[PDB]
């Protein structure tokens, strides 16, 4: 029944900054060192960091170090970069079983930039369907943003899902899509589609008329 | 040295879930076998394991409705888990146990639903005729049941910015998600290849670079 | 051998 507590999720870190990730097991790992730390981001299966409490895996940066025995172990990421934010687990082993952490998810803050804004009409043969999906994406941008959806100028409130790609490894940008469902029927009432992307008090938008496709 | 998964896909509440680890390049003779689950947008569980002379572990709500067993002839080792709840839905990984914990299979995707299996239909997202014309191209993935599809662009030869974004489940129980790529204006033809493998369905779909007819070629869309 | 060595006492 050995359990294992870590640094409350999220730790927000600037880049350049040195995180620590701090892990506890309730009861000593087997031989004090059966520890491991692991990376995850979202869409991709774990990666061991440590071993062995202290030891790098291969092919790991020299910025992650891995300390510790018994029952307290820390990881620490010196200098963290856009390409560390990511979900640690420690996880330990012992006698009769291993467990992991609750995971801490590191938020890295890189430099700010704006989204463009992309929008795509539904082709002939989506329309056919009866129902209707319009597509946006905002491009390359930090911090987060708001989106809403126009219709001839009127903003709307259902028929909207969004999803957003995890921190880009190189700048920390996220990417988003915006989806505005309606049947065909509402789709052929309407003439002009805008997705507008709010970022602080900037907007971005993009628009179609759908006569015009 | 590494492992594989198989067995997933979609079930019923009340199935049984049987997962296949294969291993290939050590013997299961020198290691211990771990299974780990991790249901969606959440953290790793283990839920059990068995050890190089085959005897199991289990957490203590698997102990009583799972079963780890192996084949040392056949290279695998089998984890058995019965009464299925919506709550068992989660990628199950199998991995290589010792202070080196580094080998895990590549994961399996299970979920438990009461609704029917149902292959995604593919659609090209291309900007509105009417601008002048590098562009961004996509497709939309939508109406499949269970997780995953794959997605790639030009057979995988396409990769540079392309961003495929996390799936959506909707209230029909279904999921969605889009995929785009930017490429350079004058290049050739795009085309996203789509599989569902809980279906067996392939789709593939070339996207123009606009919605805009091109005076060659077939013209199967009039205005209507 | 084993890798395993947590699950195993020596007697």
């Amino acid at each position: 029944a050995a359990v294992l507590t870590q640094t409350p999720s999220p730790v927000s870190a600037a880049v350049g900054s040195t995180v620590t990730i701090n892990c506890q097991s309730s009861q000593s790992v087997y031989s004090k060192n059966w520890l491991s730390w692991f990376q995850q981001k979202p869409g991709q299966p774990p990666k061991q960091l440590i071993y062995s409490a202290s030891t790098l895996d291969s092919g790991v940066p020299s910025r992650f170090s891995g300390s510790g025995s018994g029952t307290q172990f820390t990881l620490t990421i010196s200098g963290v970069q856009c390409d560390d934010a990511a979900t640690y687990y420690c996880q330990g082993t012992y006698g009769d079983a291993s467990a992991f952490g609750g995971g801490t998810e590191v938020v890295v803050k890189g430099d700010p930039v704006a989204p463009t804004v992309l929008i795509f009409p539904p082709s002939a043969d989506l329309v056919a369907t009866g129902t209707v999906t319009i597509v946006c994406v905002a491009n390359k941008y930090f911090p987060d943003v708001t989106v809403t959806w126009e219709v001839d100028g009127t903003t709307q409130t259902t028929g909207i899902e969004n999803s957003k790609t995890p921190q880009n490894s190189a700048d920390c940008t996220y990417n988003l899509s915006s989806t505005l469902t309606l049947t065909s029927t509402q789709y052929n009432s309407h003439k002009e589609y805008t997705c507008k992307v709010t970022q602080g008090t900037t907007s971005v938008v993009q628009s179609f008329n759908r006569g015009d496709c | 040295q590494s492992l594989e998964e198989s067995g997933g896909g979609l079930f019923k509440p009340t199935d049984t879930l049987t997962l296949t680890c294969t291993v290939s390049g050590f013997s299961l003779s020198s290691y211990s076998i771990r299974w780990v689950r991790q249901a969606p947008g959440n953290g790793l569980e283990w839920i059990g394991a068995i050890g190089s002379g085959g005897n199991a572990y289990y957490t203590s709500w698997a102990k009583s409705r799972s079963t780890i067993t192996r084949n040392t002839n056949e290279n695998t080792v089998t984890l058995k888990m019965t009464s299925l709840t919506v709550a068992d839905t989660a990628t199950y990984f199998c991995a290589r146990g010792g202070i080196n914990f580094g080998i895990w299979g590549p994961g399996t995707l299970v979920t438990v639903s009461s609704g029917q299996p149902k292959a995604p239909s593919v659609f090209p997202l291309a900007p509105c005729c009417g601008d002048t014309p590098t562009v961004t191209l996509g497709c939309l993935v939508k109406g499949y049941l269970p997780e995953p599809v794959t997605v790639t662009w030009n057979s995988g030869t396409l990769t540079n910015g392309v961003r495929t974004f996390p799936s959506v489940r909707q209230s029909s129980g279904l999921y969605s998600l889009s995929s785009v790529v930017s490429v350079t204006s004058s290049s050739q033809p795009v085309t996203c290849n789509v599989a569902h493998p809980a279906t067996n369905t392939k789709v593939d779909k070339t996207v123009a670079p606009s919605t805009c007819s091109k005076p060659g070629g077939s013209h199967h869309h009039h205005h209507h | 051998p084993i890798y395993d060595i947590n699950y195993y006492t020596s007697e």
